[PDB]
Order: C-alpha cells, then structure tokens, then sequence
C-alpha cells in the first residue's frame, strides 16, 4: 500500500477505499534573498527558481505592481534595464546581475554586472605595404 | 636531427560549488516546539551561517583575480571582427575562439569549450535548470527537490561562463594581432622562432622550416580535440568535484532519519504519542545530534577552500608567467622544453594548453666543452659545443645539429688557458 | 562544545594567513630587496622599485609603475632581410621609416636613432615575410 | 566526539604538509635540476648550485 | 680580495604518517550489546 526510494522516503501509496494510487511530493518551503540599501524605504525581493504569476498568486498576497520574470527568478520592486552594464556594485545578486540603486516608479533597477573591459584602439589589424600600425607613447 | 612540436593538457580546480544551509529550518523546520529548545542555542545556530557566509565570499574574491589576471593590460583593435579571418601564419585558431563584442547571442563559448560542458550536467546553468524544474510540473524524481526544501540550496557565482569564456577570447586574439599586447610586440610566426632559438637551435633552420612548425600546431590542436572522445585525465578531475560534491550533500541528508537514541526521528510522532513535560527528553537528542552533523559539514567544506584556493593563486601564476608572459623560469609550465601556452574556460576552473619542442632523430657526435687557443688565451661555448669537422673546428646548437663558423657572437672570451683544454693554435678569430 | 567548535576555527584561519605569510616573503626577496625578470608578479605590468614599511598585523608595500601619458601612432616593421640573404631583427623595440631612410625606435618611447649592432639580432636566412632594404649596408 | 576531534585536525595539518611539498617541488625543478635566474631564493643570494 | 665556499642544509616536509581508524574496534571492543546501540547513529562511523 505504500511505496518508497532507496532513502527511505514516502512517494506514493494506494487507498482501499477507492482503488485508486497517488503520488505524494514535498510541499515548498523556499527562502527570499532581499537587497537593501543605506536609506531606503522597502528592499527589492527575489524568489530564486520561482517563476512569477505563482509567488503573487498561493504564497503572497501583498498587492505589488512591480514584478517580471528574470533569469533568476520573479523580482518585486524593480525595472528591467538589463541593457545598462556597470562596473560596480555593492548588490550583487546572481551570475552577472546587479541592482545599482539610483538617488530618487521602482527606485531600484536591475542591470548587468561587467567589471572588466579592454582598451580599444582605433587600428587596423590588416598589414598595408608590407608594415604594421601600432601606438608608442 | 629532426624535430617536432607536441602538445598536452592540464586543469587547475579554481572554484567550487557554493552551499547555504540554514540550521534553523535544518532542524525545525515548522515545529513550534522544537523553536523553544532551539533557542537556548542560538548563538550556536548564529556561526553555522557566519562561517557559511565568509566561505563564499573567498571565491567571489578568487573568481574576480583570475578574471582580472586573464585581461591585465590587454589592447585590441575597434576593427577586429574575429568572424571572417579567424587565421594567422597558416595556423588554424578557430577552435580556440568564440564570439567577440556585443553582436552575439548569450552563447560565445569556443567550439573546444563546447565539448567539455556537454559532458558535466551539475554545471553553472545545470543548477539553474534544475531548480527551476521542481515547483511546477510532473514526475518530481529529482534528488535536489528534497535538499532544497529541507534548507540546502547551490547559489549562482558573480560571473556566468559566458563573461569567463569572453575573457579567455580576448586572451587568445591578444598574441595573434597589433599591437600584440600578450607578447610586447614580436610577432606569434616570429615569437615561436625566438623561443626555440634559446633552448639552443639555430635560426638558419627555423626560417627553411616555416611550414613545418606551422602544420605542427594544426596537428597538435586537432589531437587535442579528438581526444576528448575518451577518458582522459582532464575529464576525470572535472566529474570527481561534481560527484565529491553530491555525496556531502546526500550524507547530511540522510541524517535527519537518524534517531540518536530516541524512540523516532520524527518530530511530528514524538508530539503526538508523549505529553510536553516528558517530550523535551527526546527532542534534546535530537537537536544535540543534527548540530553536530552541521560542524561535522561546515569544517569540513572550510578544509576544503583553502586547498582549492591555494591551487588558484598556481593558476594565475600561469597566465602571468607561462600565457600573457613567457618567463625565463625552467621546468615551471610545461616540462623541459616549452614554447608556448594557451588558456581555455574549463567547468570550475581553467584548462591549459602547452606546447613543447620534442626531437625525434638522433645522432653521436664528439663535442669539446672548450678549446685554448695560442698566445694564452681560451673560448667557451654559449649554448652549444665545439665539434672537428674534416680537421677543422666548428659550431653546434645543443638541441639540432647545424655545424657554424665559430664567431664572436657565440663564444665567451677568456683571457686563461687551461689545462684540460683541447690545443688548437689554427684557428683565428681577432 | 563550544570551546570545541572555536579551536576548529583557529586550525583553518591560521591555515590562511601561512599562505598570505609565504607570498609576502617571496616578494621582499623579490620585489625589493632584488629585481627578478618575472613580468607581472610585483606590480601591474611595467614595475620599477618596491618599497616595504611596517603595519598592524601585516606588512605594507609600496609599489611604483611607468605610467605613459601621450601616444603616436606610427608605421612599424618587424623586421628586414638585407642584401646577401641576410637577415637583421631587432631587440626591445622595432623599425621606422623616417625621410626615405631606416632606423630604430623603443617598444615603450618614441626616439628615433640610428641602427647599430647593440639594438638589433644578426640572422643568415631572408625570410619572406620581411621587407627588402639593400641602400642599408652598416648603417 | 573524540574521533571527530581526530578527523577535524587531519583535515587542517594535511594542507601545510601539502603547502610545503609543493614548495619542494619548486625548489627541485629550480634551484637542483636548472640554473634559474631568481635572486634570494635557492640561498642567500650568492648560491652558487 | 680573498674568498671561499660554504655549505648550508635545509630539511623541508613532504609526507606524513598514514592513520587508520576502525569503525567497530574503537567504540565496542567486541560486545554485542555494544553495536545495538551503535547502530542507531547510522553512518557515523563510516564516515569518519
Ligand atoms: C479493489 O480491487 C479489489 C481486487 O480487484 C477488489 O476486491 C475490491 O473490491 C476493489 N475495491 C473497490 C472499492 O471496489
Ligand atoms: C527585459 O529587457 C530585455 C532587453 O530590454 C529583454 O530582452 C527581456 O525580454 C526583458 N524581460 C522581460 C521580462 O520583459
Ligand atoms: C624530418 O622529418 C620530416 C618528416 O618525415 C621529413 O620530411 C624531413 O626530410 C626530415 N628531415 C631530416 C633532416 O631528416
Ligand atoms: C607571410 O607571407 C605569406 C605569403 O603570402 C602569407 O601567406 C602569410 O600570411 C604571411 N604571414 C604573416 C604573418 O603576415
Ligand atoms: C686566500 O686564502 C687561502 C687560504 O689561506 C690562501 O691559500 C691563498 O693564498 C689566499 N689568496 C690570496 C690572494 O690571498
């Protein structure tokens, strides 16, 4: 009547009542990562692996008017402004994600995080004449 | 006599998966009861997060070194377009380079890279995915559904592998194009020659033989490639972290069914077959026995950085010394004989690619450490010998045969004859 | 337990500090003490001197670099091959055109100067990715 | 508990053996096998082999 | 003006002695009253 993993951990049983078999799963029981800065009003949320119309809909009933779907996971309180790279953060938040807070819509943003460049310069990489073009201070 | 050029592999372990436990859903998860025998050890449950907290910051810090090391001082032209040549000195490099700039998509990893990510599920993107694919769907088999609900969850690092695999881009085209800011000039057809001319070849040869060193690397780069369908020792040490990493996370798993000497391990059937004054008894084992599973966790994943962040700090040597800079240091990147090296994103870590001269003919000749010439005087040698040649003195190269006039470029003067020195008063030089 | 759990802690910390200890050392006989030709292990990139000075738990290193300020762009030769099948390359630096003539210039300054044979290599091969200048003979 | 003391200092005494190999190593590949040109590190500056 | 040669020796640690610990030899001598309540713990044992 009941079945079980290697473990030794329930996964199923079947009634005799109805003759029917089921399959039993874990309920959720997650953690929110929030991002607050020094004089703010309200920190920015963000479900990891929880994909938005299902965090705003069964666990949360806060009315929110800010929320999109991320690489991550769904953000409250935030703008999609991934197109702005910047080079520092003091809110990191995944695999190259930032926030950076602007001085006051959701004052908190969400851009990409590119620490290091190169140093372009304005050359051709094809030889004219047989000789090469480079820069000596 | 002849010579070839050879080539292997090496991996260097520069990161590692980063775990958060949480020791108060670990033990209570939603019991009320077990809160208030958990707070008289609060402070306890305090460090476990403490120490959790600082040991991922350590590879945050090591993570952005490396990232920093790969583009120190680099240069590169506006008008690249690492599309369409993809080539340089006949030496095919389109393996070794992904997508540069903008103009691309969210995949710009090199088609080497691509064979070593398709062979590592638990990678980056894999936890990703995989934790995406518990709270909605069907068939609920997944190990990590459990350990995610129960408190132990695997955060993202600061860098993706795209952005590491873009740094490692910039690092190859470096040292193929002006102003060539991987080798400070010295062009890659002419800064092979130079390299092998110091391990004592001459240079007479390396000019007649410029389509034989570039086919070698076209040949070496090919079996590297063609090797990865097999079981070498650089995919060996990349599954042994991920499969080192899923038995810590299983092992304290499965501690939560141990009893410790109670009569369940249960909490929900002690509060319901034993009244509160004599239920405190046997949640105490239980508590005593969980927290000594987590420092039993927690110093042994502190043990285990420090071995992993000592391996990085070899890893950046390598590229300041053996990639971006070659060092005058022997036997340090590769084994004997090095030329060159090249550095490719690996998952948690690196993978190198070195390059070394290796002779395949041989032949016995009768050299001469130096000769005193007449008038007191004396020569030495400076990286080679001195062979007799239809009776006459010549020059040799310690690593090709390549008889030369002997000449003041070089032989070291010397202003003493001495005593176990071939007598030779026929040959003038001054 | 607790006195338990915080010398646990001691055995990893120290662990730390006798790595961060081992590269400070390496560096005094390294960095100042003694110049060693390794690029890119005292400082970033062009390091000239390194001082060292006491502080709380540690010590204190002060490095000094070559910062350039202005640049030039200019036409540069990695080499030429000369009358006789001979070849000439040279060494920390490249080859410039200047009024219909050859000379020498530095990889990190410009300072035009004549070719002599302490700024350049001799070779015996005219490689073909070279350029020909036979009006040059010694000069 | 006094076996996972005996284990937990293993796992903390194995990193400086090891730390210390490795400089061995180093030393063997540069200072006994090849001449390096490193100043103040087989000796006290004026080693010589 | 004048110079000589000296000689230096230095010792540097590479290996360390090699300890293994048994599971049922430590704990419970050979009782078997002992294991029963041994085995309650799981794999306490096997991994250390
Ligand atoms: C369930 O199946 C068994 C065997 O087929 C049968 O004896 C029993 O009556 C069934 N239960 C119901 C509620 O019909
Ligand atoms: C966020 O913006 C980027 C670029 O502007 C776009 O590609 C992406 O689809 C946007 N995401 C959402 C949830 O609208
Ligand atoms: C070296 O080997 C290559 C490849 O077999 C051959 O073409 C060449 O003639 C050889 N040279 C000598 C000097 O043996
Ligand atoms: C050298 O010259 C040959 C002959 O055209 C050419 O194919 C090759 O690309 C040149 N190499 C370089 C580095 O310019
Ligand atoms: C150096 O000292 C040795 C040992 O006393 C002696 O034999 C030798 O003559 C000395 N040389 C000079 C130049 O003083």
């Amino acid at each position: 009547n009941l079945l079980y993993d290697s473990n030794g951990n329930i996964i199923g049983f079947k009634d005799f009542l109805t003759n029917k078999t089921y399959t039993i799963l874990p309920c959720y029981s997650g953690r929110v990562s929030a991002a607050f800065y020094q004089n703010s009003s309200s920190p920015a949320l963000l479900y990891r692996n929880l994909k938005c119309s299902y965090v705003l809909n069964n666990i949360s009933f806060i009315s929110q008017p800010f929320y999109f779907d991320s690489y991550l996971g769904c953000v409250l309180n935030a703008v999609n402004l991934t197109s702005y790279s910047v080079s520092s953060c003091d809110l990191r938040m995944g695999s190259g994600f930032c926030i950076d807070y602007a001085l006051p819509s959701s004052p908190y943003r969400f851009v990409t995080f590119e620490p290091f460049n190169v140093s372009f310069v304005n050359d051709s990489v094809e030889t004219v004449g047989g000789l090469f073009e480079i820069q000596i201070p | 006599t002849n010579f070839t050029i050879a080539g292997h592999e090496e991996f260097i372990q520069t990161s590692s998966p980063k775990v958060t436990i949480d020791c108060s859903a670990f033990v209570c998860s939603n019991y009320a009861a077990c809160h208030d025998l958990l707070s008289e050890y609060g402070t306890f449950c305090d460090n476990i997060n403490s120490i959790l907290n600082e040991v991922n910051d350590l590879l945050d810090i090591t993570q952005l070194q490396v990232a920093n090391a790969l583009m120190q001082g680099v240069t590169l032209s506006s008008n690249l377009n690492t599309n369409l040549h993809s080539d340089v000195d006949n030496i095919d490099f389109k393996s070794l380079l992904g997508c540069l700039g903008s103009q691309c998509g969210s995949s710009s990893r090199s088609p080497l890279e691509d064979l070593l990510f398709n062979k590592v599920k638990l990678s980056d993107v894999g936890f990703v995915e995989a934790y995406n694919n518990c709270t909605g769907g069907s068939e609920i088999r997944d190990l990590l559904c459990v350990q995610s609900f129960n408190g132990i969850k695997v955060l993202p690092p600061i860098l993706s592998e795209t952005q590491i695999s873009g740094y490692t881009t910039a690092a190859t085209v470096a040292a193929m194009f002006p102003p060539w800011s991987a080798a400070a000039g010295v062009p890659f057809p002419l800064n092979v020659q130079y390299r092998i001319n110091g391990l004592g070849v001459t240079m007479d040869v390396l000019n007649k033989n410029q389509k034989l060193i570039a086919n070698a690397f076209n040949k070496a780069l090919l079996s590297i490639q063609n090797g990865f369908t097999a079981t070498p020792s650089a995919l060996a040490k990349i599954q042994s972290v991920v499969n080192a990493n899923a038995q810590a996370l299983n092992s304290l798993l499965q501690q939560l069914f141990n009893k410790f000497g109670a009569i369940s391990s249960s909490l929900q059937e002690i509060l319901s077959r034993l009244d509160p004054p004599e239920a405190q008894v046997q949640i105490d084992r239980l508590i005593n026995g969980r927290l000594t599973a987590l420092n039993a966790y927690v110093s042994q994943q502190l043990s285990d950085i420090t071995l992993i962040k000592a391996g990085a700090s070899r890893a950046i040597e390598k590229v300041n010394e053996c990639v971006k800079s070659q060092s005058p240091r022997i036997n340090f990147c590769g084994n004997g004989n090095h030329i060159l090296s090249l550095v490719q994103n690996a998952p948690y870590g690196l993978l190198f690619i070195h390059f070394s001269y290796k002779p395949t003919s041989f032949k016995t000749v009768l050299v001469s450490p130096g000769l005193c010439l007449s008038g007191d005087r004396g020569i030495a040698p400076k990286q080679g010998y001195f062979i007799k040649q239809n009776d006459s003195w010549m020059f040799t190269g310690s690593s090709y045969y390549y008889p030369e006039p002997i000449s003041d470029k070089n032989v070291v003067f010397m202003n003493s004859c001495s005593v176990n020195f071939t007598k030779a008063p026929f040959i003038y030089l001054n």
